[PDB]
């Protein structure tokens, strides 16, 4: 498993950074902050070693650092590193990967 | 003395909500020509309901007036915002 | 496992596209939009690799892309790809397959 | 497994010490005590032998004594040793490790 800025998740976790906020629209209009929720597309920056539950050998995380992913809506913990909000999910919870 | 005042057109006793729609640099007026009109019976609460009307106005590049029961703080923050930067022409 | 437009599900999931909205009736009458709910017949467009829970080897998804399926009523997450709503289910949840 | 001051957890547990209280801010202002909640960053001081549930051999705790860790918000029991509040969590519950 791989780390981040003086941080390393444990056993299953994945530390992500939510992507841009989408402040303006596509055509030409522009948006406030109370709307617009939390962006669900994110990039993975840290990855835990591997699943502890896997009998004998650890089962390593599948999402590798540097990927874009489609996050779930709810499951997730807020962590603050260098005053930047990063979110710590569990490997099973990550919905999709934006491969391209 | 007696005074004869001839109103030309329509008028109602109610002004703009936010004092940022003033584009006149004059006696505190918002003044448009060839504008659109959006007439809403109940309040414009959310960002959701107001954005399509503004997408129309910016696309056609005409000012827009918003006559509603009221303009809520959420849709209002969008209107003032789009007024103060690049400069969409709106008023409520 | 197979992907979709810059998207790939993870481990069990299945990205489907719900079929038509059923705007008119069979005989000759025609319908609104508040009714008619969400159609349960859909087409599968992406498929995740395979079930991680399967000990040792992964168990690949059974519904293969390009199939028609009968969706459940509840289970499902909304994903937006290219401004077209697609829905991501889990393989165990898909009820039936319209084989023909 | 390793111990602490006349204390030793059982089978899975981890005794940590919560870090500083954050009385003052970064710039120059200074804060009350009703605010500021409970700090989530702590240091591990005792470690239980190893997971009893692991079939046959025990699976030893992963967080080793002397590490800094990101605690969860809820799970945790208060223990008093030498009149200093220390908190006893379970090994699986510890979110991350501050490796550096």
């Amino acid at each position: 498993g791989q780390a981040f800025r003086k941080f390393l998740p444990l056993f299953d976790r994945v530390l992500v950074e939510r992507s841009a906020a989408e402040t303006v629209t596509k055509g030409g209009i522009m948006l406030p902050e109370k709307s617009q929720g939390k962006v669900l597309q994110a990039t993975v920056v840290a990855v835990g070693s591997g699943s502890k539950g896997k009998g004998g050998e650890i089962q390593p995380v599948s999402v590798k650092v540097g990927d874009k992913v489609l996050l779930p809506e709810y499951g997730g913990t807020k962590v603050v590193l260098d005053d930047k909000d990063y979110f710590l999910f569990r490997d099973g919870d990550i919905l999709g990967k934006y491969v391209d | 003395n007696d005074e004869l005042e001839i109103i030309e057109g329509m008028k109602f006793d109610r002004g703009y909500i936010s004092p940022y729609f003033i584009n006149t640099s004059k006696g505190q007026k918002c003044e448009f020509q060839d504008a659109y009109v959006l007439l809403s019976e109940k309040k414009i609460s959310s960002i959701q309901s107001i954005v399509p009307a503004l997408e129309i106005a910016n696309a056609h590049r005409k000012p827009l007036v918003i006559i509603a029961e009221d303009v809520d703080g959420e849709a209002l923050s969008t209107l003032v915002l789009n007024r103060l930067k690049v400069g969409l022409q709106v008023v409520a």
